[PDB]
């Protein structure tokens, strides 16, 4: 009936980069094909209409080529705010269906995680169970591995791990690993720790807090 | 929708998206939720007599604001275009 | 100046109707447009139920067929949109966008979460999630609110209510093992900063009428 694939899938590249986007529409006729652009969280924004034609406001690095059923979005010259889903549509039938969705992540340089950590609050000890917290800020590339240490012992399945996308002022990644804990175990040691490894870090990096001092 | 290339070698005298028509300047003339939407009579320079009666085809956009009840909902010509054009490029403007 | 916005509740059982409202606050509405509704499952592609015209027609996607319905009211500028018998597949984002012929999609609103099962709004618990002097990296450290045991998924987290924006991370809130959700929002700051400005998180849960401005402090 209706498909619509965008080809390039996950897209790294880096800024000021050449960076091409092919559609397709397995439709003869999708003459009408518009490039919108969605940031993570955000709601979908329209750059380009009709083939070619670019939409009001959008910059003119957009550009968009392609006949029949092969379409092209084309980005003169990739900026870190670009690092958007790029969506295809169609408009010839009754569904405008839209594309697979091509994520594009802007291949910057390799910087090391900058690692937090942060104890339960007091506050949740009234609700009968703790979670410790691991920030990792600013790395690019998005491969990094957090462990948890308790009394120099590793754990499975009480800890997640949720990350964020590329932000568009450095283009680089956030990661959040949570720790769970009752008020029964919790008590009865003493060091909690995080250790971080990356591809950019020589060694990986330890961050640890006590009690007593808490 | 279909295939109807084989008329854009017409100079003198349907439910798919475009009627294109890009070389035919000299005229004489003696659910409906997806339907025709473009026009495509770029170069046209003598209508000769009017007699245009096209008229609620509830997509056709660019034709009211072409000089010789169609479409509601239309983006605007190209501002180089001046506001007389047959579509939304550069190259779908007017003479007249 | 157009703008769209959606309102409606947040869960909805398998037996009952979820039901939106799509309102236009740029008063353009007119005889003239069509306006849809668009439907994103989370990490996945864009849906699209259907739109009503100045006329107004009936459903479309015939995948969603005998469920989307659109209404008008022309009053105050009102289009509900009823999805009927939800099959638990419907948590997702919603959108309402206005339409045309050739670019088709314009303005697109704003979107609301909406998850589809038999469990009750449980309304979100705020702790902050404090800095202190030895975890810090030097002149930066770092503050946050942890969110925890709330199913409906829409949470909306700022910083002393938009006043800071720069730096903030709120990461997709985790769906614990007992069916609720969590999340933390943290910002990072200057050292010199952690006790002189004072940094308070906007917690707003939608579905329930939960608003909790928690401040974070450091630990005493």
């Amino acid at each position: 009936d209706i498909q619509m694939t965008q080809s390039p899938s996950s897209l790294s590249a880096s800024v000021g980069d050449r960076v091409t986007i092919t559609c397709r529409a397995s439709q003869d006729i999708s003459n009408y094909l518009n490039w919108y652009q969605q940031k993570p969280g955000k709601a979908p924004k329209l750059l380009i209409y009709y083939t070619s034609i670019l939409h009001s406001g959008v910059p003119s690095r957009f550009s968009g080529s392609g006949s029949g059923t092969d379409y092209t979005f084309t980005i003169s010259s990739l900026q870190p705010e670009d690092i958007a889903t790029y969506f295809c549509q169609q408009g010839d039938t009754l569904p405008p269906t839209f594309g697979g969705g091509t994520k594009l992540e802007i291949k910057r340089t390799v910087a090391a995680p900058s690692v937090f950590i942060f104890p339960p609050s007091d506050e949740q000890l009234k609700s009968g169970t703790a979670s410790v917290v691991c920030l990792l800020n600013n790395f690019y590339p998005r491969e990094a591995k957090v462990q948890w240490k308790v009394d120099n012992a590793l754990q499975s399945g009480n800890s997640q791990e949720s990350v964020t996308e590329q932000d568009s002022k450095d283009s680089t990644y956030s990661l959040s690993s949570t720790l769970t804990l009752s008020k029964a175990d919790y008590e009865k040691h003493k060091v909690y720790a995080c250790e971080v490894t990356h591809q950019g870090l020589s060694s990986p990096v330890t961050k640890s807090f006590n009690r007593g001092e808490c | 929708n279909a295939d109807l290339s084989f008329l854009q070698w017409i100079r003198e005298v349907n439910e798919f998206s475009t009627l294109p028509l890009p070389n035919l300047r000299v005229v004489r003339g003696t659910n409906s939720s997806h339907a025709l939407r473009q026009l495509r009579l770029t170069q046209l320079t003598e209508i000769l007599s009017g007699g245009v009666y096209i008229e609620k085809n509830d997509k056709l956009c660019h034709m009211d604001t072409i000089d010789w009840d169609n479409g509601r909902s239309c983006p605007p010509c190209h501002e180089v275009c001046k506001g007389r054009c047959w579509g939304p490029g550069s190259e779908d403007c007017q003479t007249l | 100046q157009v703008q769209l916005q959606e309102s409606g509740p947040g869960l909805v059982k398998p037996s009952e109707t979820l039901s939106l409202t799509c309102t236009v606050s740029g008063y353009s509405i007119t005889s003239a447009y069509y306006w849809n509704w668009i439907r994103q499952p989370f990490g996945k592609g864009l849906e699209w139920m259907g739109y009503i015209s100045y006329d107004g027609r009936n459903n479309f996607n015939p995948s969603l067929k005998n469920r989307v319905t659109i209404s008008r009211d022309t009053s105050k500028n009102q289009f509900s949109l009823k999805l009927s018998s939800v099959t638990a597949a419907d948590t997702a984002v919603y959108y309402c966008a206005r339409d045309g012929d050739y670019d088709a999609f314009d303005y697109w609103g704003q979107g609301t979460t909406v998850t589809v099962s038999s469990a009750s709004t449980k309304g979100p618990s705020v702790f902050p999630l404090a800095p202190s002097s030895k975890s810090t990296s030097g002149g930066t450290a770092a503050l946050g609110c942890l969110v925890k045991d709330y199913f409906p998924e829409p949470v909306t987290v700022s910083w002393n209510s938009g006043a800071l924006t720069s730096g903030v991370h709120t990461f997709p809130a985790v769906l614990q093992s007992s069916g609720l959700y969590s999340l933390s929002s943290v910002v990072t700051v200057p050292s010199s900063s952690l006790g002189t400005q004072t940094y308070i998180c906007n917690v707003n849960h939608k579905p329930s009428n939960t608003k909790v401005d928690k401040k974070v402090e450091p630990k005493s």
